């Protein structure tokens, strides 16, 4: 059965989405960055997140398949997203939905 | 005033093919009974919702409308507006067809409830026996909802819905056989025109039998095991989200209303302010029609009231304490009542 | 052997019917007793003389003792001072409490020597965002609500403030007082015989 | 009534009847009485007419 | 009433600052907010019990000091103004930036007058305040209701 | 000369309608809001029946009614 790490705007599983199911395979490691649209994504920053994920699974993982490890990966991605969202690549969506600043309020960098 | 006659004649005065005229009067009562059915559902929901608050020194909805009058309106409109979800391995045909199967025959059994003489749809010579038949189709829809769901949690509690519904139809049948003795047949008009000045006094036991078998149609907290919220969450309903859950909800309350109206017509009568009525003429017919309708609704309301009032008085029973009513208290007693009524009609054929 | 079985059967049946009708009459009796419901938004309930709602704050009485941080379970209140050099005085430059984190233990209120930091009867706190609960020095004083002075409320006292023997607080005279005499009245009574 | 001045309450229709308390802040006619007593200092807004400037 | 058009939007465009006396149920006021969003206005409610001087959070740039809990010694964030930032993050076809305040009872007369005077200056900006009350949703200019 | 019995029957059950779902529901509302807290246990059920028998009407003219508590006077 699945072994997942469901934070906000990072959901990681251990199967292969065929049409909307997941089908745990033990080796596919899907990802679902920001489903709820807390952030407005570009084509570049999202690729940076993708590459971080790829070089964070393969480059440093050779131990068991616990939820501990996937949760650690999700934490590293959710900190990388802070970095992208502070530096100013991506930003909040502003839409008339919730607008809760889960990551941070806007600063000015004095 | 034979509204059928004037509707057909006035419509036959401008032509329209008199056979076609007799054809075009069909949908009017057929939808009027849907109107009063839906209204009875709304009323039953609001009634339970306020009386379950009176029992507890509580106050039900008063901010919806004046007094919660528009609460089931909000519920229904929402459940229309909600998303529907078809889970992973569940079947597509059976999932959205279970609730239809369990809801339809309860509506279809409104072709026998009188509300007044010649104020019903098509008095069938079979009548109540057709209700006993159509009520046995619900377990198929319940098992459909159980099988058509990957939720073992559901199927484990949908089989016990086809264990009580398949258990409280035999005494439910015997208690109405005991009425079929007296009334020369099975039609509701014949069950009730036998009362001209009531069967409860001569069926003091079958009343309890019918009334316990009717409450226990997967309805009320004395049993209602397949929706045992505490034992196992909503049983077979927990994967039904939007309008399908509304179909189940609707079905429960409309079946309760049908049970109340049917106890009224069987054992008390949808007429008969208890004096021998018709001892005291269109303007008089329109008066006694309203009087009979009103008294029918009085007794139906009293039974709805008692039914909802057991829900908050009577903790449930597991499944063995339940099925030791059927085949151990309702079925032997129904047989005894049937034999008693038979012997008494053989000895004292008067009064039956 | 067999007749006794049927009699015990009927006895169990009758006892069950009786013990069901008992609860029936009980519930049918509860539906005349008045609802003890508190129709809140129009019939709000009055808090006590010690309820711990929102914290208050004056800017002029603080002296930056840092007791509030040193005593809170989680070191919450954000005191910010600069120590002007007239002689020794710590100048208080900013003061906030995040009420999305505060626990309302009021030890802050308990150990503030200046009687600057107090509890108010505001229990109606809510936002669409948690970065609005971070109340500033000028948003913590802010003169609390006082339920009674609301044109669309019927206030109710709670069980400790109702006359002796009385239990509910709904349909009450307009001169009711708590239970008994204040100690001042008892003293002036014993002094005057 | 003005700040820093102890007062008491004269209103039988109020739970804070005959408590003595120090005024804390005044804005727009309603004054914040501070009841130094018990353990926790309580703060409540009363109208100027509910009060009595005791010595 | 049971049905209302867009006269609320005209009253708001005329006066600049209204004051809703809705009931304490919060079910029959968001529709007028919708009628505003149906024109081009964009909303931001930020719950006045939590606003400070209302010249530092709306006009000027102010310093928010988050919660340290023994860790992460005191630090500022300096969030920008609420009225010169959302007003610049509008879409292109934006008529204005209305301002909603849920709990207005807790505020005082002075900042009511300030918000009223702030409608004329800083043009594309309007104000509404939900001062709870009447059993029928009626409104009034916010220059009135004070003095 | 419309004394005819057909027309008068049409009129009288039309009036029974207009009496069933314009007038009596307001009377139910009055008698119910009057005694909701000070009621008995039998009168409560009777009131609920008065709601049931006329329920198709209370759906119509409930939106045009407000049982909000009519704010009290505060100065005195
Ligand atoms: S305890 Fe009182 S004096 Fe000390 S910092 Fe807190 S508010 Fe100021
Ligand atoms: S109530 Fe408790 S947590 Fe909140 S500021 Fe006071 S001491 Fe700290």
């Amino acid at each position: 059965m699945l072994l997942k790490s469901t934070t906000r705007h990072v959901h990681i599983y251990a199967g292969h989405v065929v049409d909307g199911e997941v089908h745990p395979d033990t080796e596919t490691l899907t990802l679902n960055v920001d489903p709820d649209n807390e952030l407005e994504w570009n084509e570049a920053a999202l690729a940076k997140v993708e590459a971080k994920f790829r070089e964070l699974v393969a480059n440093a993982a050779g131990e068991d398949l616990t939820e501990y490890n996937l949760r650690r990966i999700g934490s590293d991605l959710e900190h990388f997203i802070r970095s992208l969202l502070m530096q100013g690549e991506i930003g909040y969506n502003l839409n008339s939905r919730v607008r809760n600043y889960s990551l941070g309020i806007p600063r000015v960098n004095h | 005033i034979d509204l059928q006659g004037q509707f057909i004649s006035a419509l036959q005065s401008l032509g329209l093919s008199h056979d076609l005229a007799k054809l075009l009067w069909l949908p009017l009562p057929m939808l009027m009974m849907l109107i009063v059915a839906t209204v009875g559902v709304l009323v039953a929901v609001w009634l339970e919702r306020k009386i379950s608050a009176a029992v507890q020194q509580r106050i039900g909805p008063e901010y919806i409308g004046p007094l919660g009058i528009l609460a089931p309106l909000a519920d229904g409109l929402k459940l229309i507006f909600k998303e529907d979800v078809l889970p992973a391995n569940s079947d597509r045909w059976l999932f959205t067809l279970g609730p239809a199967v369990v809801v339809i025959p309860v509506f279809l059994s409104y072709i026998i409830v009188p509300f007044g003489q010649n104020l019903l749809i098509s008095n069938l010579a079979m009548g109540v026996f057709l209700w006993i038949a159509l009520s046995s189709i619900a377990p198929i829809g319940l098992l459909m909802a159980g099988y058509a769901s990957n939720n073992k949690y559901s199927l484990l509690g949908g089989l016990r819905a086809a264990a009580q519904s398949i258990s409280y139809e035999i005494p439910l049948a015997l208690a109405v056989l005991a009425v079929a003795m007296m009334s020369n047949g099975l039609g509701t008009v014949e069950i009730v025109e036998q009362q001209s000045q009531w069967n409860v006094w001569r069926q003091p036991i079958g009343f309890l039998v019918f009334w316990i078998a009717a409450l226990a149609e997967c309805e009320r907290l004395p049993f209602d095991l397949p929706e045992a919220e505490e034992e196992l969450v909503a049983g077979y309903q927990t994967e039904y989200a939007g309008m399908k859950f509304a179909l189940f909800y609707l079905g429960a309350y409309v079946n309760l209303v049908l049970s109340a109206l049917l106890v009224s017509v069987l054992y008390f009568g949808g007429w008969s302010f208890p004096i021998p009525l018709e001892t005291i003429n269109p303007f008089l017919q329109i008066a006694f029609a309203v009087l009979g309708i009103t008294m029918t609704l009085i007794k139906a309301y009293f039974f709805v009231f008692l039914a909802i009032l057991l829900r908050w008085t009577v903790p449930r029973v597991r499944i063995d304490q339940l099925l030791d009513l059927g085949w151990k208290f309702l079925l032997p007693v129904g047989l005894v009542n049937l034999l008693l009524t038979a012997g008494l009609k053989l000895a004292f054929p008067v009064a039956f | 052997k067999f007749l006794n079985q049927i009699t015990n059967y009927a006895k169990e049946a009758v006892q069950s019917a009786k013990y069901i009708g008992q609860g029936l009459s009980v519930t049918f009796d509860h539906m005349r007793r008045r609802p003890i419901t508190v129709q809140y938004p129009y019939e709000k309930l009055i808090p006590s003389e010690r309820f711990r709602g929102r914290i208050h704050f004056e800017f002029d009485k603080c002296i930056a003792c840092e007791v509030c941080v040193r005593v809170c379970p989680i070191n919450l209140p954000v005191v910010d001072w600069v120590f002007n050099k007239e002689l020794k005085k710590k100048e208080l430059k900013h003061y906030s409490i995040d009420f999305g984190v505060c626990i309302f233990c009021a030890n802050c209120v308990e150990y503030c020597p200046t009687n600057c930091l107090s509890v108010t009867e505001e229990y109606e706190l809510a936002t669409y965002d948690r970065h609005e609960l971070n109340y500033d020095s000028v948003a913590m004083g802010r003169i609390p609500y006082k339920v009674t002075q609301d044109p669309m409320v019927t206030p109710i006292r709670e069980f400790a403030y109702l006359p002796a023997g009385v239990m509910s607080g709904h349909d009450l005279p307009a001169g009711a007082q708590r239970a008994g005499e204040r100690p001042e009245a008892i003293a002036n009574t014993a002094k005057s015989s | 009534i003005l700040p820093g001045m102890t007062v008491k309450v004269t209103n039988p229709n109020d739970t804070y009847y005959q408590f003595q308390g120090i005024v804390q802040r005044i804005t727009d006619g309603k004054v914040a009485v501070l009841f130094e007593g018990g353990n926790w200092d309580k703060l409540v807004t009363f109208q100027a007419s509910e009060l009595e400037p005791v010595v | 009433g049971l049905l209302a058009g867009y006269q609320f939007v005209k009253d708001l465009e005329s006066a600049g600052a209204l004051a809703l006396f809705v009931p304490p149920e919060g079910g029959f006021e968001g529709r007028y907010q919708r009628r505003l969003r149906s024109k081009g206005y964009t909303t931001l409610p930020m719950s006045a019990p939590g606003l400070g001087d209302l010249a530092a959070y709306l006009t000027q740039e102010h310093g928010i000091r988050p919660a340290h809990t023994g860790k992460e010694d005191i630090r500022v964030y300096f969030q920008p103004p609420l009225v010169t930032y959302h007003l610049e993050n509008l879409p292109p076809n934006a008529k204005g930036l209305v301002l909603w305040l849920i709990d207005g009872k807790r505020l005082s007369k002075q900042e009511f007058a300030y918000l009223a005077q702030l409608t004329q200056t800083l043009p594309k900006f309007k104000v509404v305040v939900e001062v709870g009350g009447d059993r029928v949703v009626r409104w009034e200019p916010l220059a009135d209701w004070v003095a | 000369m419309a004394v005819s019995t057909e027309l008068l029957v049409l009129g009288v059950y039309g009036a029974l309608a207009g009496l069933y779902l314009l007038v009596v529901p307001a009377i139910v509302y009055a008698y119910l809001n009057a005694r909701w807290y000070v009621a008995s246990s039998f009168e409560r059920a009777f009131m609920y029946f008065l709601v049931t028998f006329f329920f198709p009407g209370l759906l119509l003219l409930a939106p045009f009614i407000n049982f909000r508590p009519q704010p009290r006077s505060l100065n005195s």
